[PDB]
């Protein structure tokens, strides 16, 4: 309950700097399907009755290529907002703020930050013909699904360039404020930028200069606290793991669907062809062809739904990056609970 | 398929085994009591990179999961597009038919994993080249702890943003599309008339949604204002 | 002037340079008109939408040429060559196949309609904010500081003209957080203390408008030790001489 009168007001006397984490999916795994390999499985008796359904095969391939190019567009739009790449400054002298954790460390491959290292390690994400042939004892699902015409395409932009873009954005927003969002960057001391933010949230700038050391200490403590919490609490990146698990489950069930005979005498073309004459075998072949085409169409439709959802989430992430990071937003709760100051 | 030695040993009453796909992967030879494994002969994806056939007929081939050394193990014109002298191993399989270039420009055709293929005049001979992606112009900010930069002039700029509003509305006559002026047919469609009604309902919903979108986008304000006669806008020319 | 005050620049600078602003606006409008006249590959999205719909209809028509395991893909041939009771099997097979094709087409149309609805909602909110008002969100109505917006109608879509403010060439200056005149810290009301070679001034954030330091541009607070980078100078009093 709130002690409410008609001539009483409450006024804060102190402030606490807080930092939070928001995780959004951006892209999903790109896949392509070879319909003829998945259906006929390298049989010249088959792939002669698929001339009628080649149109459906082309339709599925077109839809999957559209999904893949949409994924590439999403991952380009999210992180490549700014074009000029800014190198991180050598001397820090930021008045007390220590950005060591989030600034990239050049003493490691890919030049990725400590937090980025931990995030990569939290989420548990090349093959060859000889590897799949020799490795029979370990029934890995990747080789089995690759033997049925199910291939996974790599993204156009790999993690190194994403880290480069992130480092450029961080360096720009640290050494130039939000002025680098519009036009050329202008250097500003960090204390003046923090005073600008405080004036933006309706608090007079002098209170920042009178309490700089406490604010810097609070910021450093908060950064360390979230680093420790993310290092300890494993169940934090639920969404990305859910996405990759969903894609893996979809591929696994698509592979598993091959073990059901859609009313035929058997679920393998070799047995039916070895047991029956062509004219009476064509019926079972057609039944199996129709069933497998239905399975492929269902998989394509579900992939389309998931891609649409991911596109919506990626658009939200892109506008959040545009607003909260390249500027200061006055919308409530859009960039975290409280009054927004910064964003990394 | 391709036969090979197998470590698994069947029970006395078993002859051949099946995998998750319910296909025969392992068999026991009848003449010699030995176990053999069967694997498909086709494994790997191939993509064809090419400029417009209007431009030229040269192509470059990307093998997704095959090293260029083992290309003969994997696979006249095809052999030429499989032989060396232009191989270039990438992070997404090796590429045959393109020439590596040190310089970095903007992407034209995304090969994948940071590689782009494009048509350039590598002297007026033309050849397909592959290069790493170009992120942007490198830059640094002269940052001090008592220095500030302030603009002294302004520039007015105008940009264009294009967004779709609606799509074409369509309707489908299921009986005409299926049977067609046939009394013999359209008598067995009485069972699927319910599906036909479902399709028509969905299409009508889509059409009314399109009309709603078109109305909502442009009809925000109701009062219609006539353009003024005298412009006298201080200099701005809105012609 | 109202827009300029909205983007944080004092209104007088517009009246000081009105002719230049008008010339720049006219030149930019002419430039984009010429770009539209020359660059054909600009309205990619609308053409993509119409081509997608046409391709969907064309492939739906083309699907009729496949027999879903029947003896032929035309009902007339089957009815001529076969008795009713046995030909009903092929008729049923064709019916099932064509129903499946229609269902697939309808589902894809539903997906595309959902995406177009999302785009239309974005366009509607952009019209509500950028055109009927001035938006303080960054990059929502074009790169730079948003000033105006003029909508134009295009087939199956809409095109916005985002007139924006972009700061031009700049200069390097030396700055201090506060000024200590007489044992008292002084802070700028709206600007930033910028110093040229041998003088101290105060200017607005987004423009170079030098001013002399008076008691009407700064407010006093605290002492001269707490602030890290205070410097010594003089503060003009516009009341004492009188
Ligand atoms: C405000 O909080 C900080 C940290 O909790 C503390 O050091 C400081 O003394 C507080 N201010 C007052 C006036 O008590
Ligand atoms: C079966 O015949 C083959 C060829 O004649 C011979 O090599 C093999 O040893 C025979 N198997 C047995 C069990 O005798
Ligand atoms: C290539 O395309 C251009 C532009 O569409 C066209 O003018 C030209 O005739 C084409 N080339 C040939 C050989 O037709
Ligand atoms: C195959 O390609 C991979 C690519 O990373 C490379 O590491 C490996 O050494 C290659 N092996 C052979 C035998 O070419
Ligand atoms: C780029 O790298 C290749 C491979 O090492 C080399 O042959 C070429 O000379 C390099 N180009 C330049 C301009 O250094
Ligand atoms: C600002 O730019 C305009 C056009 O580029 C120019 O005419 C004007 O002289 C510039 N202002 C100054 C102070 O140089
Ligand atoms: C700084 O500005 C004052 C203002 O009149 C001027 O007199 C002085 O020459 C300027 N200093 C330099 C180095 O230009
Ligand atoms: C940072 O500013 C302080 C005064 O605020 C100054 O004493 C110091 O020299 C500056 N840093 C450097 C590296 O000069
Ligand atoms: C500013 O003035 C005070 C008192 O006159 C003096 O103690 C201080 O050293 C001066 N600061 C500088 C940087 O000269």
């Amino acid at each position: 309950s709130v002690a409410y009168s008609n001539n009483s007001i409450a006024i804060p006397t102190n402030f606490t700097i807080s930092v939070t984490t928001e995780i959004l999916p951006v892209s999903m795994t790109k896949t392509s399907v070879d319909c003829t390999m998945y259906i006929c499985g390298d049989s010249t008796e088959c792939s002669n009755l698929l001339l009628q359904y080649g149109s459906f095969c082309t339709q599925l391939n077109r839809a999957l290529t559209g999904i893949a190019v949409e994924q590439d567009k999403n991952t380009q739009e999210v992180f490549a907002q700014v074009k000029q790449i800014y190198k991180t400054p050598q001397i820090k002298d930021f008045g007390g703020f220590n950005f060591s954790q989030i600034l990239p460390d050049p003493s490691k491959p890919s030049k990725r930050s400590f937090i980025e290292d931990l995030l990569f390690n939290k989420v548990t994400l090349i093959k060859q013909y000889g590897d799949c042939l020799g490795d029979i004892a370990a029934r890995d699902l990747i080789c089995a699904q690759k033997f049925n015409g199910l291939t996974v395409l790599p993204p156009l932009l790999t993690d190194e360039m994403i880290a480069q873009y992130t480092s450029a954005l961080l360096a720009g927003t640290i050494t130039s404020g939000w002025t680098f969002g519009a036009g050329a960057a202008l250097q500003i001391p960090f204390a003046m930028q923090m005073a600008y933010r405080f004036n933006g949230i309706g608090v007079t700038q002098n209170v920042l200069y009178e309490n700089q050391k406490l604010i810097a200490n609070q910021f450093n403590s908060a950064i360390g606290k979230i680093q420790d919490s993310l290092s300890s609490t494993a169940s934090a990146l639920g969404k990305l793991q859910d996405v990759v698990n969903q894609n893996a489950q979809a591929l696994n069930t698509l592979v598993k669907q091959l073990s059901s005979n859609f009313g035929a005498i058997s679920s393998v073309l070799n047995d039916i062809l070895s047991r029956l004459d062509p004219p009476e075998a064509e019926v079972q072949i057609d039944r199996l062809i129709t069933g497998r085409l239905q399975s492929l169409q269902t998989y394509v439709t579900q992939q389309l739904i998931r891609a649409a959802e991911i596109r919506a989430s990626a658009n939200l992430a892109a506008t959040k990056m545009s607003e909260c990071v390249l500027g200061q937003s006055k919308r409530v709760d859009f960039c975290g609970k409280g009054y927004h100051l910064m964003s990394f | 398929g391709v036969l090979t030695e197998s470590n698994k040993k069947f029970l006395p009453f078993q002859q051949f085994g099946r995998d998750i796909a319910d296909t025969t992967d392992a068999v026991r030879d009848p003449q010699t009591l030995e176990i053999l494994d069967i694997t498909p002969c086709s494994f790997g994806g191939v993509s064809v990179i090419t400029p417009g056939t209007n431009a030229s007929n040269q192509v470059a081939v990307l093998y997704q999961d095959v090293n260029c050394t083992e290309v003969p193990v994997a696979i006249p014109t095809w052999r030429v597009y499989s032989t060396g002298s232009n191989v270039f191993q990438t992070r997404a399989g090796c590429l045959i038919g393109a020439e590596h270039v040190n310089n970095s420009y903007e992407c034209d055709i995304p090969i994948g994993a940071g590689i782009c293929a494009s048509y350039q005049t590598q002297t007026a001979s033309q050849s397909i080249i592959a290069y790493t992606m170009s992120l942007g112009a490198e830059n640094s900010v002269a940052y001090s702890n008592n220095s500030i930069a302030i603009p002294t002039n302004f520039t007015i700029s105008v940009t264009t943003e294009i967004l779709p509003v609606s799509m074409t509305k369509t309707s489908v006559d299921c009986t005409m599309y299926i049977c067609g002026d046939s009394t013999e047919c359209s008598n067995l469609l009485l069972q699927y008339g319910s599906f036909c009604t479902q399709l028509n309902r969905a299409l009508t919903g889509i059409a009314v949604e399109q009309d709603k979108n078109t109305q909502e986008v442009f009809a925000q304000v109701k009062q219609i204002y006539k353009t003024p006669q005298i412009k006298d806008f201080g200099g701005f020319n809105f012609s | 002037a109202y827009r300029f005050n909205g983007i944080g620049v004092t209104q007088n600078v517009l009246y000081e340079n009105q002719k230049l602003i008008a010339n720049q606006f006219n030149s930019a409008i002419g430039k984009i008109q010429d770009s539209l006249s020359s660059t054909a590959s600009a309205l990619g999205k609308l053409q993509d939408v119409v081509n997608q719909n046409a391709q969907a209809l064309n492939t739906l028509v083309k699907q009729l040429s496949s027999n879903f395991g029947a003896i032929s893909s035309v009902l007339n041939d089957i009815l001529s060559r076969l008795d009713p009771p046995e030909a009903e099997v092929q008729i049923d097979r064709l019916i099932t196949g064509r129903l499946q094709s229609l269902q697939t087409y309808v589902t894809q149309q539903l997906i595309r309609a959902a995406e177009i609805r999302a785009s239309a909602n974005l366009a509607a909110t952009k019209m509500s904010e950028c055109v009927l008002g001035q938006s303080k969100r960054v990059d929502f109505c074009g790169k730079g500081y948003h000033l105006m917006s003029f909508p134009q109608s295009a087939p199956h879509g809409v095109v916005f003209l985002h007139v924006t403010y972009v700061p031009a060439q700049e200069k390097n200056f030396t700055t201090a957080p506060a000024i200590c005149h007489d044992g008292k810290a002084h802070f700028p009301r709206e600007g930033v203390f910028v110093s040229n070679g041998t003088h101290w001034f105060v200017t607005q954030r987004n423009f170079y408008e030098p001013q002399i330091i008076t008691t009407d541009n700064t407010f006093v607070s605290g002492n001269c030790d707490v602030v890290i980078g205070i410097v010594n100078n003089t503060v003009y009093d516009p009341l004492q001489p009188e």
